[PDB]
């Protein structure tokens, strides 16, 4: 009775919103994000069992708006769903106060849509952790300087320096805790960050990825839109890793 | 108001006088009429400047939200059905000649006069605004297709310093702008240097002889400009 419906169990918690990040793990796609010095990388495993499906058609990673980019790590279809919602909320902001939506209020505005499933009756929780990434604009000096924002299915939003989410998400977060040690990780260049998202993925999966069974977004202070990296970029990144 | 679209080979200029007029006052020397929609869209708004501004934004922001969507460029005949759209709905209620125009790498240049009843026509030129009636005439005795980039931005610039010459309600700046398959280039001739204007044409230096000292003869001969004479 508790399990079904969106009410508190006799210890305080939502059962369905526990089920719900049960959904991103389900999948057995992991995704980690990253945050350099001038960049925000976004990394999803894009495995295509079947040589009949055409890959450049199952994506994780959407554009929210062009200097939002989105990562949906769950059920691929709660995932779209999220995005036109994150689509629809940040058109609607552009209307209403006439500048590109802020990541950061973007991310808390799909927080409050995912709060209201976990106390609304009869509406399933998007069973898909968002992985929003983008460039911010510092109003001290006008420096851009690169964002993370994770919405879980309990409505919770936090900004990230790096986060996994999917199968291996505890493994990969290890990995990158264990990294985060040695280096600064906000001092990083692309390609060091990139490395270390890369390896996190290599490391949490445990087995070495093609450029082709990954797919990797990109904000840079640079160039602030959201860019699908190129393979090539990537396979340069992967052999990168493989030396050291 | 006077707004142009010419279409060259690879795209569109664009080209607007800069002046809002309360009337006889002119509340804005340097309006720019011409709003961006998307990337290489531009609309070129006359009339009421509350009314197209707020079909810009509006079009502007379906236009956003459907590119996002697609995941591909506008056509500019999207962008024109969408403010065709807009300014039909409301054609009672706003007072708004627009023409969308633009570069798309389906269909290139294209231009479309959106006018007051909501009709919307696909045009190699288009004209716009209380200038626009100068302009008919110029273009038709003037303008020549299968002008160069260069040619066109030249032209649409002569165009719009004749309408803003003689229409009261047009004036101040040129803005244009270029939209084809390269990056947008946008220019504004301030008046000072307008291709045209009447009081610099040698035509109309010699005064009408309307003033005329009172004399013993029927030949005209000047303006009386001394009280000594």
């Amino acid at each position: 009775f508790d399990k079904y419906i969106t009410v508190f169990s006799p210890e305080g918690s939502l059962y369905q919103v526990e089920y719900a990040f049960k959904a991103v793990t389900y999948p057995g796609l992991l995704t980690v994000a990253i945050r350099c010095k001038d960049a925000v990388l976004v990394v999803t495993q894009h495995l295509i069992p079947d040589r009949l499906m055409r890959p450049d058609s199952v994506t994780a990673l959407y554009e929210v708006t062009p200097n939002i980019g989105c990562c949906m790590t769950g059920r691929a279809p709660d995932g779209r769903a999220l995005v036109q919602r994150a689509r629809e909320e940040a058109s609607d902001y552009q209307y209403r106060y006439g500048v590109e939506i802020p990541i950061a209020v973007l991310a808390k505005r799909m927080g409050d849509k995912a709060q209201v499933r976990t106390q609304q009756a009869g509406l399933r929780p998007m069973g898909v952790v968002s992985t929003f990434i983008g460039m911010d604009q510092s109003d001290q000096d006008g420096s851009l300087k690169p964002q993370i924002y994770t919405v879980d299915p309990a409505g919770w939003t936090g900004g990230h320096i790096a986060c996994a989410a999917g199968k291996k998400q505890v493994e990969a977060m290890a990995f990158l805790e264990k990294r985060q040690k040695s280096t600064e990780l906000d001092a990083l260049t692309q390609k060091e960050a990139a490395m270390i998202a890369l390896a996190a993925l290599q490391s949490a999966i445990g087995t070495a990825v093609k450029a082709k069974e990954v797919e990797v977004g990109r904000c840079t202070a640079a160039n602030p839109a959201f860019q699908r990296v190129p393979n090539s970029e990537v396979e340069e990144w992967l052999t990168a890793v493989a030396e050291a | 108001t006077t707004i142009l679209a010419v279409s060259y080979n690879g795209g569109v200029v664009l080209a607007a006088d800069s002046r809002t007029s309360s009337g006889t006052y002119v509340v804005n020397r340097a309006s720019n009429k011409l709003t961006k929609l998307t990337k290489k869209i531009y609309c070129c708004r006359s009339g009421s400047a509350a009314d197209t501004q707020a079909l810009a934004e509006r079009v502007s922001n379906y236009l956003g939200s459907y590119q996002t969507d697609i995941g591909a460029g506008v056509n500019v005949a999207t962008a024109a059905n969408l403010f065709q759209k807009m300014c039909y709905m409301n054609r009672w209620n706003i007072s708004a000649g627009i023409i969308v125009a633009g570069y798309d790498p389906i269909n290139g240049g294209s231009v479309y006069s959106i006018p007051s009843g909501g009709s919307c026509v696909k045009l190699d030129y288009a004209l716009g605004g209380s200038g626009s009636i100068f302009l008919y005439s110029f273009f038709d005795a003037n303008y020549k297709p299968g002008m160069s980039k260069s040619e066109c931005v030249a032209f649409c610039q002569r165009a719009v310093a004749h309408a803003y010459s003689r229409d009261g309600s047009s004036g101040g700046l040129i803005r244009t702008i270029t939209l084809d398959a390269d990056e947008p280039e946008d220019q504004t001739i301030p008046w000072n240097r307008s291709p045209y204007c009447m009081e610099k044409d040698p035509k109309y230096v010699t005064q009408a002889t309307q003033n005329q000292p009172f004399s013993s003869s029927a030949k005209i001969t000047g303006n009386r400009m001394s009280s000594t004479g």
